[PDB]
């Protein structure tokens, strides 16, 4: 993938420049004041279309274009006037080797990260998951760990970033043993979904009252979703047609606040909603207010099926195949429940394995095949293995199987021995 | 007959089987 | 001028169906685009009315269906139907009618979308109405992936439809899938047949397809099944 | 039956016919052929009516 959005991975453009030694950083925006993270980076990819694979001892020239990074600073769209709409941001300044691990891990194929003690193994892993989630919201990252302990610490750090908890699912023994008050079990997510559905419908009830719309829009997700489609969007398009002038006159900044139909709904947000400073600033707030509204009904539309499913039981696995995007589980649970997961039609695009050096080969292998092929093609695009083959192997109790059968050799350690490239 | 029904059906089907069989072999 | 008696009647007594029908009949003598603008205004006033939406879309379709197949006016009627789906909710009639009208336009892409939105919108009880038309629609196209997914859904409500699905797989030459389903059916001895076929005959039919087609059938241990 | 009903995600309902992508050209190509056949029939019906 040539063009990747790295989101909050880079604290600054200087951090980005330090993270690519010997690369020319070409920023698309000349104005330094607009070079604020997040940054989208287009890397030059050597396209295979062209010269037939010959004369390889002709060393390819150090063309400046090949080292020129095209960096696009972009502004995260306003998600609404409430403080909780602000995205959580990474605070860790990753090193160039860690950035290379993050870069490689976002690409299709095999990424191996050899992580010595204290080099930020868990921190690199969380940032990879976040970046994939923002660049590819339809894709799913499978997290597999050897131990509950590794699982918990990884999961908790994921919760500190801008990731919607509805997509987070923990599967295993000791689902209750998380150091968080939130139940991430299959049943726990149902409880979350059902509570959040009721809360969002009360927001629709406030919105219905604030728009003066007669009826009961808040009765069902069906009534709520269609309420959005006519009542919000016609009032929005009326608003858009009034403020986005159809004629050669500059738009009046006061028209943004005056025609805004959702003032009474957003009266409980921090005031003033509109600042009156520039047309562009207040319009992005206005669009962000609409994006906040649009987000609510998007969740309600997704939850509309959970309304139609009568038992809370059926809901949990419904979430598992489509709704949950970041699924964290132990190797042991993956082994025991492979037969169930294959039968349920579970599907995933990316595997991230933390502490892959401590997992047995067969236990490492089983997560690859938890999904049925699609038309004989594997859905699996990315396999990220993070471990340290200079730390402990898997524990073998029988000294003979350990030494003479190489049973303590991990698949991670084996690939290093075969000579697969690693980001150290 | 139940028995003879399978006799007449498979007699025609065996000839089809031999024809497709020689093509496959 | 001549609108004003009926406008005063309607605005004073919006619940008076007779006053609505009087003005609609009056507009039927008038040129019909103004009747459409009346319906636009009426649905702004009274969107919950089953009678207003049904009559509007019937009138819209009956006028437009004589035009050229590519005429934009069909998309205007579609935009009415989109808006109709928003207000009417549970009322089955419009859900059926719009999918039928898009088949008249040949809009295969949009017809499926309206079926898929109808399934998303409504409970499984309403789905049971949708699926007879939708499966009959799906069969008419070389779109076998879509028809496979559609057929599967119905089977746990309708076992006899598995015969129709196996016949669909046979006619689509998807004999490997047909062998998998019918072997499952032959093990599921509680099955129900529209022809009244015995489980031996279903197993016989299973072996008829299989013995003809070693090349196509590949997912099954044929030797084990016949033994 | 409850274990099996629990499995039923919208895969079984079929809605990724939109999202698999490749189905949409397949739908459009048949829709264009169907549209063409309908236009020719509609012309032929008008021709028979006029005659």
């Amino acid at each position: 993938i040539a063009t990747l959005d790295f989101n909050d991975t880079f604290l600054s453009i200087e951090h980005l420049k330090a993270s690519f030694p010997g690369h020319n950083v070409k920023v698309t925006v000349e104005d330094p004041a607009l070079q604020i993270p997040p940054f989208r980076i287009t890397f030059p990819v050597r396209s295979g279309k062209g010269k037939k694979r010959k004369d390889a001892d002709v060393e390819d020239e150090d063309t400046e274009e090949a080292k020129t990074l095209i960096v696009e600073p972009h502004v995260i769209p306003n998600r609404g006037p409430y403080p909780y709409n602000q995205p959580k941001r990474n605070t860790i300044q990753f090193t160039h080797t860690q950035i290379e691990a993050i870069r490689a891990g976002m690409q299709p194929g095999l990424t191996m990260v050899v992580g010595p003690p204290g080099t930020g193994k868990t921190d690199v892993a969380v940032q990879i998951i976040s970046n994939i989630y923002h660049n590819f919201p339809e894709q799913r990252t499978l997290i597999v760990t050897h131990s509950n302990q590794a699982l918990n610490q990884l999961f908790e750090k994921i919760m500190a970033l801008d990731i919607d908890e509805r997509h987070l699912l923990r599967l295993g023994h000791g689902e209750e043993e998380l150091e968080t008050e939130k139940d991430f079990s299959r049943y726990g997510r149902v409880n979350y979904v059902l509570a959040r559905r009721i809360e969002l419908l009360e927001e629709v009830k406030r919105l219905q009252k604030s728009l003066g719309v007669p009826g009961d829009a808040s009765y069902t997700c069906e009534t709520a979703g269609y309420f959005f489609l006519y009542q919000v969007m016609s009032r929005w398009e009326e608003y858009i047609s009034k403020v986005k002038n159809k004629g050669s006159t500059l738009p009046d900044v006061t028209e943004v606040s005056t025609f805004f139909p959702f003032h009474e709904y957003f009266a409980n947000a921090p005031q003033p909603i509109f600042k009156g400073r520039s047309y562009e600033e207040d319009m992005e707030i206005a669009e962000g207010c609409f994006r906040h509204i649009k987000k609510i009904f998007t969740q309600l539309e997704e939850f509309r099926a959970s309304e139609l499913l009568r038992s809370g039981l059926d809901r949990s696995k419904y979430l598992l195949v489509k709704e949950a995007k970041i699924i964290a589980m132990t190797c042991t649970h993956a082994a025991l429940k492979r037969h169930d997961l294959v039968k349920l039609g579970f599907k995933y695009d990316n595997i991230l394995m933390e502490e892959a050096a401590q997992i047995l080969e067969i236990e490492t292998f089983i997560p690859l095949l938890l999904q049925n092929p699609q038309d004989g093609f594997s859905r699996l695009k990315r396999w990220i293995m993070i471990g340290d083959h200079h730390q402990l192997p898997p524990v073998i109790k029988n000294m003979a199987f350990q030494k003479y059968s190489n049973m303590e050799q991990s698949l991670f350690t084996r690939f290093v021995r075969v000579g697969v490239p690693t980001v150290d | 007959p139940d028995y003879q029904q399978q006799c007449h059906e498979m007699a025609e089907r065996l000839e089809d089987s031999v024809l497709k069989g020689m093509q496959a072999a | 001028e001549e609108d004003l008696p009926y406008e005063e009647e309607i605005m004073r007594n919006q619940f008076s169906v007779k006053c609505w029908l009087r003005y609609i009949e009056f507009k039927q003598g008038a040129p019909k685009p103004r009747l459409n603008q009346l319906y636009e205004r009426a649905l702004k006033l009274l969107p919950c009315s089953y009678k207003l939406w049904y009559r509007y879309l019937k009138a819209r379709r009956a006028q437009v269906k004589h035009r050229c197949v590519t005429d934009p006016a069909y998309e205007d009627v579609n935009n009415c139907h989109e808006r109709a789906f928003v207000f009417m909710h549970k009322m089955p009639r419009l859900w059926l009618d719009y999918c039928q009208f898009l088949m008249d336009q040949g809009r295969v892409t949009h017809t499926r979308r309206t079926f898929d939105r109808a399934l998303r919108a409504l409970p499984i009880t309403q789905h049971s109405r949708i699926w007879p038309l939708y499966l009959r629609f799906l069969r008419s196209h070389p779109l076998p992936e879509t028809a496979v997914r559609g057929y599967r859904r119905f089977l746990k409500l309708s076992p006899e439809s598995a015969e129709e699905y196996i016949e669909y797989l046979k006619s689509s030459d998807r004999l490997d899938e047909a062998a998998q389903r019918l072997a499952t059916v032959v093990n599921d001895e509680r099955f129900v047949s529209k022809a009244g076929k015995s489980n031996y005959q279903l197993w016989h039919e299973l072996c008829d397809l299989i013995s003809q087609n070693p090349d196509k059938v590949q997912s099954l241990n044929v030797d084990a099944i016949i033994r | 039956r409850a274990e099996l009903m629990k499995a039923i995600d919208f895969e079984y309902y079929g809605y990724l016919d939109e999202d698999d992508g490749v189905i949409v050209p397949l739908e459009q190509e048949y829709e264009k052929k169907l549209r063409a056949e309908l236009v020719e029939k509609w012309k032929a019906e008008r021709e028979a009516r006029l005659a």
